[PDB]
């Protein structure tokens, strides 16, 4: 057997290979990006936008952020997913985008996701996985993000029910906000402190 | 056969999150522990990115920025296999590199080192491993960095990657270095990691048969993920 | 004090003249043995250089050639002190040095590699060591240099240079190589010295407590010297 | 004690280094040169010339060459000559040059040395030293440069006796010529096979 | 020779701010990590004392509070040298040590241990180095001191000592030890410091051959403070 | 090359080696002491003072302190200062203090500094450079004092401005304050915890 | 995938021309050094050679050239995996195969040995190595052979064999022993090879497993060849 | 990795294994041998000839020699051969033969070859690859013949011109004949000694 290569953290100019066009980089045809909704896909479209907050409080001017998610019918666009079911076709599940280096903010253009089957025939909360990479991240940290509107599912969902210390559930479900017609839901995350959000070893 | 979940992730095998020698990790470290959690579809799922979107330098450094002319620097390339910790090929992974140009200098607005830039280097590059889990890619080596954590702190030469496979469970990013940099024992960012033998897994080796004459050296550089379980009873996945 | 000979060269120390694995030694290096002979004024004496005709750019192979911008590369200073074999220093010899780029690209009509030339780095320089028998200079690391001996034969990473000092019978010329170069076991030119110490004596050393933060990294390096024998009987150079 | 550092050769691209301008870089104000005559040196003229020879009898066309001489007196102008005389003013002593790279030639414009004490009240023949720089050569070869016209003083002289296989003597004596009004010496180094030159360990 | 900045401070090689196992470092170190500069004037700048001030017996601890009679205990001189990190001397720096009387008793207001106050002995003296960075004092050995981290906590014999040089980089403060006292290993002060070889280097050697008949034993112990580096190129303090 | 002595705690009883009248020990006639100001030293009069507290929010009652300046045209009493300026003749630039065993305050009398040259041509704003030793403090914990009052030149300081957690940069701007007719700077320094002094690695 | 050149031949691991000790390689050695050059379309290609036109005893030396009855001698079936130095398997290559018989006595014209000729035995055969690169033939085990380099030397037993395979550049002409053999410390031509284990390359091993009960004894032995890289960049070979 | 194995002698009695036929050995139905010519062969017809000679001057009596041709259109019956062009079908492109125990003659009767692709589209002069076995030799010595009537495509072929000794050239050109109507190419071998051939590491 072998072990995992071990983690390093990304530093301050993981934009240069990840989000090149970020660091003035035009040297790709096709650039990933933040953007999960493609003219076809299906599904309500959101906008999921937030801050991401060190110990004393101030913004990582410097974090890259990404996402994995299933399609509106909670199938996810993987081989790997087992449900037998269609996937949306003009779906791929997953974007990254950057902070903004002058005010950190970061946002993605996506569609929100419908339950996806949990362990043992339970049903899971719809949630979208996330995951933070930064200079001063050793391992990239991953959470979840719940919406504040689904709280019947929510109340329901395996993995918040498996948080023994019930207050830190909430840290992980973003605000419905409705900027000129768009639905919004803002979602800070706060690696240290008072209110820090919940992460897991998944 | 029916995958079950990914094997766990061993803690003493990667950096804590807190690490008082490397600076910037002490206010960007959770105080709580981390909530393990049973893997779900969510864990063992990600995306497939295909072939058809990539250009045809892009996992040539030396080629897919040059205007003028050839970047300034060690030509080399880099090749390897990416695999599970079962040993299990990992097939169609996308793996991204970055790295600081021969000065040790990198294409960023936040880097201001005197050393030059070089305007045929850019210094990102990506590819898809083959069905037998193989990459390969050329670049120019890169020149170590010096940067402020201790004010006269120099990381020896490196090159970063990313790789995104076939679970979210196996997203991984960390960096590679190069046989014999002196710089390799006195790194911060490398000493971040517990043992000895898992900062030699980040050592890329010199493959002297490889080297293609008046031309390019060769490194040799395996990466190993995590790795799915079998399952032959009871499947609770879903 | 009146001095007398040079101490005797010792043959041990030094690559025979014939030395197949360096090819083109075959046909340079002479049927017969060397003919020692007892030294005289001749042997003892070498010329004198005045500071004054040197430049001030002449140890800074970084700027002494820049004219659009910087070279690109590793900036590094290397500095050391020359001695003789008793241990007295060199006062006011002349080093000379060279080497090629930052992609082991040298700058010479007879050298063809596509390695990258840079437009601002010469790869030559010259100093005068001061009374303690010190020298420093400034440079960009070299590449490692592909050559034809084997057709896929690589040298490591080097600076060559010359020293004319007190007597012509000092007169010598060789390349030091960076610690931890893992080609070092490789070259064939290193390998027509016999001992291990010997090879391990043109090894310059990373002196991490000289780097300058954020701007060059450093190098240790001494050079020593045939000594003159001090004579206190009779004195027959003359 | 502390022992010499071990030689390597000076390669190919030697003229970096010691001949600049040869290589096509500019980058000194003041170029070391194969010119020792400066206008108030005095002595008479001459120039020294010749070729390298590998063994196959092909001329080195990358070989660096050296000479050290005395003035017309026979005085160095070095700290180390000990004969409290004074020395031509206006005289170096030394000079380098490199054989053209298409056929090889090598010249120096110098002065024919006076004779130089040896050892034990000897008194030498004039001669001048050289040492030779190439691919290929793991050690500079020194040699030495008597002229023909020295007869007398060459069959008394003690390092060209202390040779004891006589008929090699011949290769370290140089043959004078005279082009157009100028004297010219002639001396050809063979580093292998018939003929072979004289190399000394000094 | 123009002076540059001081080599960095290698920070393994000092105890870290938070040390659990010595207690009032709980609540006494920063939680931020240190933020470092590159220096200035301000910083390779220093005051300079003059000899003119200092009494005679300012060296001699076993005299200078000395009323009605001689202190009681072991009487010890302590000589030395304060060295850079370089080699070279200390020239002209101040040295203040402190330390405990012969019963392991501070005069100090608060130590309120049993063991006897003796009123001949102060526990105080300085002196400046020579030109040969070489100083030299003489005292009572100090008895090891009881103390309140664990209950039953006991240090090792020391004498506590300060230094002020030339840059106020250099600035420190530490303690020695006597040879081959047990309590060394056992010291949870002396167990902040990560490496055996640097608890070592607080160890003062015990000098026979500069013992004095009938009089006095005597101790070496050597202090290398952090040393400037030279300049040769820019020079970009100012 | 040789290690650095490695550092320790001053202890309880550091004012016995280096406040002796404070331990209430007699033993010089000359004391180093707090009082910078000679009677002709040039300059503005000003008094500095504050409290040292740990992370309980509580005063070091056992802290000793010293401070390094320059004098009131920016040039530094020692030999090590290179801007070829005469500098004030009745000025030590440096001060020793202890804080009070029942209150914790400390003070120093001294004169507010000119600005200093920085590194590159660069100007630094006034400051002080000060250094904290106490029981429980493993090396000496160095700060910097800067003036609220020279909001200009504070902005454009290079160390300041190096500190890239901007709300930081306030810890080290001591308040101006006049009682009764004596300038006062009050410069509180916390060891941990909330508003943390910035402290350097210098 | 589009193959490239073969790797350099390591000339460090076989034995020189000039071997003094091997008398005959006097006169018959090149005195110029080889000259290297880059690979041709000439030097990656072979001839190809097919199994039909192979006799069925071919690789059977006990058979293939018994008249009246079985050679005299130990019976022994040789066997083992052709394989380039990357590993891969070599497919189809010719292995041809002579010795001596069970006396030490060759089959040939020029050999006068007084050790008796066997009537029965030929003493050479051929195979092609099938698509695991592996090879089998049977045979008469050769006695020790003596033979003037100095008047009493004597070979240790051994087959000769020969390999035309993929490439120009595999061609190769070697010979193996059989383990144990004492003879093998003192073969001048055995000693030809400069390092101990590429000598040991050349002894075949002791297979008892695959031994046949009350028939034959088995030998297992490996060849390695040289191997081409695979290009992913530039294709220069046309 | 692997080590390449070592190479060893062929020794004096390679012809059992390799030619057995000139031992006196029939045990093969087919024999491998030096005719190259098959009756449907395309292409002229040549006799390739000479002696190999030892450093004394002298005919080795127990030379093995093979050749490796491309055929008439320079193309090489290899899989291994890029061209993307037909072969002669009736041409195996390799022969084998044995100097004469009396005398040392060898020969084979062949196709004179077309020309071949050289590297980064070069052309390469018409050659046939050759190698040596024998006792004394360890490893089997390669070389190359070119024709002494294709002296246009001789003098821009790239390995003849990568030959820095360019005396040495010629010892690669065999000399054209005509006896009794059939062309033969001369091509003595000398190893060692004046006018030596060259051999290359290929
Ligand atoms: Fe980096
Ligand atoms: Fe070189
Ligand atoms: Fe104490
Ligand atoms: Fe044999």
């Amino acid at each position: 057997e072998l072990k995992e290569t071990p983690s390093q953290t990304g530093g301050p100019y993981v934009h240069i290979g990840l989000l090149p066009k970020q660091a003035n980089i035009e040297v790709f045809e096709h650039n990933l990006d933040n953007n999960l909704v493609q003219d076809n896909t299906q599904g309500q479209r959101i906008r999921l936008e937030g801050q991401v907050f060190d110990g004393l409080g101030l913004p990582l001017r410097d974090v890259l952020i990404e996402i994995w998610q299933a399609d509106t019918n909670g199938v996810y666009p993987s081989q790997a997913d087992t449900q037998g079911k269609q996937v949306d076709p003009n779906f791929l599940g997953w974007g990254r985008t950057g902070a903004d280096f002058g005010t950190g903010f970061w946002s993605f253009n996506t569609i929100k996701p419908g339950a996806v089957p949990g362990r043992k025939g339970s049903t899971q909360a719809p949630h979208i996985s996330l995951i933070i990479f930064a200079r001063g991240i050793n391992i990239g940290l991953h959470t979840r993000v719940y919406f504040d509107d689904e709280a019947e599912a929510n109340a329901k969902d395996p993995v918040l029910n498996s948080i023994e210390w019930a207050t830190r559930r909430q840290t992980l479900v973003a605000k419905r906000e409705e900027r000129d017609g768009e639905v919004v839901y803002r979602f800070d995350i706060r690696i240290q402190g008072e209110n820090e959000t919940v992460f897991f070893d998944i | 056969i029916i995958w079950g979940a990914y094997a766990q992730r061993n803690t003493e095998d990667h950096p804590p999150a807190y690490a008082p020698g490397y600076k910037t990790s002490v206010l960007r470290s959770p105080k709580n522990a981390l909530i393990s959690i049973a893997e779900t579809l969510s864990e063992v799922t990600a995306p497939h990115f295909s072939a058809d979107k990539f250009g045809p330098k892009d996992n040539d450094l030396i080629l897919n920025y040059a205007k003028d002319g050839l970047p300034i620097g060690e030509r080399v390339i880099v090749h390897g296999y990416v695999r599970d910790q079962f040993g299990r090929p990992v097939k169609n992974a996308l793996v991204e590199v970055w790295q600081a140009n021969a000065s040790g200098r990198y294409r960023h607005p936040n880097d201001q080192y005197i050393g030059a830039m070089d305007p045929n280097f850019g210094g990102c590059g990506r590819m898809l491993t083959d069905d037998n889990g193989y990459y390969v890619f050329r670049t120019i080596k890169p020149g170590p960095y010096p940067w402020r954590n201790r004010i006269n702190e120099w990381s020896p030469a490196h090159i970063h990657f990313s790789l995104i496979a076939d679970g979210w469970a196996q997203r991984l990013i960390s960096q590679f270095y190069f046989e014999g940099d002196t710089l390799i024992d006195s790194c911060p960012i490398l000493k971040t990691i517990p043992s000895e033998q898992q900062r030699r897994a980040l050592i890329a080796l010199e493959d002297k048969s490889n080297f293609i004459e008046a031309d390019s050296r060769c490194y040799r550089f395996d990466i190993t993920l995590r790795g799915r379980r079998a399952t032959y009873f009871e499947n609770d996945l879903t």
